[PDB]
C-alpha cells in the first residue's frame, strides 16, 4: 500500500495498556499463581503467550474470570513475565533466571525462553 | 512518521 | 532498573491484537458510524484515542456494548483510523485527508492530526 | 534484546 507509519505508535499503545493495568481499568481476568492473584487484560495475555492464546480461544474458557496456573509456577517468575508483557522489559537476574525460563516455557513465550537459554549458556 |  | 528489552515486543503485541480483531476474538464493543458498524477492543480504542479513553473511564459508559459516533463522522475516515490504531499504518490520500483529519480531531488522536496538518500545509 |  501507500501508507505512512508512526514509529512510536505500538510502544505508545503498550504504555497506555500498562497504565490501564496499573489503575485496574477494564481488566477482565484474574490469574491465580499459588496464593497470589494478578489482574490483567485477556487480549494482552493472548498477544504475548501461546498458553493464554490457546486458553482464551477455547469456547468455554474464554468466559472464565479466574484462571488457576499449575502449582509448580512461581508467583515471582509470573510477575516478571506479566511486567514484560505490558512493557517489553524483562527483569532477568541470576536469582530469578531459572524460575523465569520455567514460567516462560509454560506460558509459551518463545523469545523470553531464547534469551534465558543464551544467558544460562554464557554462565 | 516514516515510509514503511 | 537492570532490565533487558525486546525491541520488537510492542509491534508483535499490536500485530496479534489486530489478528484477534480480524477474527472477531474478544471484541467487546461495536462503534456505529452512520449506517456502518465496527467491532473493536475497548482497551485498544482507549490506548489510541483521547475520546475513547474519556468514554470508557466513565462509570456508566464503560459498560456499553454499542457506542454511536456524531452523525458528522465519515465511516471511511473512521475505518482508516481504526486500521491505524491496530497497525501504526495510516492510509492517508488526497481524497481522504480532510475526512481523516476531522475524524482524528474528534477522536483526539494528536499525532494523526499533526501529520494531516503538515501534509495539508505542503499542498 | 537490547540494554534500554
Ligand atoms: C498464531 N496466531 C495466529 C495468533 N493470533 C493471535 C494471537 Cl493473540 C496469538 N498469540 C500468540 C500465540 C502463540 C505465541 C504467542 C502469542 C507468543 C509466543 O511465543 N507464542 N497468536
Ligand atoms: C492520559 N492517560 C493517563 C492515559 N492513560 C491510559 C490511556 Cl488508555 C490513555 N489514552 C489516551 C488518552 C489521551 C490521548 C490518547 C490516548 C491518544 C491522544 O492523542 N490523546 N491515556
Ligand atoms: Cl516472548
Ligand atoms: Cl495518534
Amino acid at each position: 500500500d501507500s501508507c505512512i507509519q508512526f514509529t512510536r505508535h505500538a510502544s505508545d499503545v503498550l504504555l497506555n495498556l500498562n497504565r490501564l493495568r496499573s489503575r485496574d481499568i477494564l481488566t477482565d481476568v484474574v490469574i491465580v499463581v499459588s496464593r497470589e492473584q494478578f489482574r490483567a487484560h485477556k487480549t494482552v495475555l493472548m498477544a504475548c503467550s501461546g498458553l493464554f492464546y490457546s486458553i482464551f480461544t477455547d469456547q468455554l474458557k474464554c468466559n472464565l474470570s479466574v484462571i488457576n496456573l499449575d502449582p509448580e509456577i512461581n508467583p515471582e517468575g509470573f510477575c516478571i513475565l506479566l511486567d514484560f508483557m505490558y512493557t517489553s522489559r524483562l527483569n532477568l537476574r541470576e536469582g530469578n533466571i531459572m524460575a523465569v525460563m520455567a514460567t516462560a516455557m509454560y506460558l509459551q513465550m518463545e523469545h523470553v525462553v531464547d534469551t534465558c537459554r543464551k544467558f544460562i549458556k554464557a554462565s | 512518521w516514516v515510509i514503511p
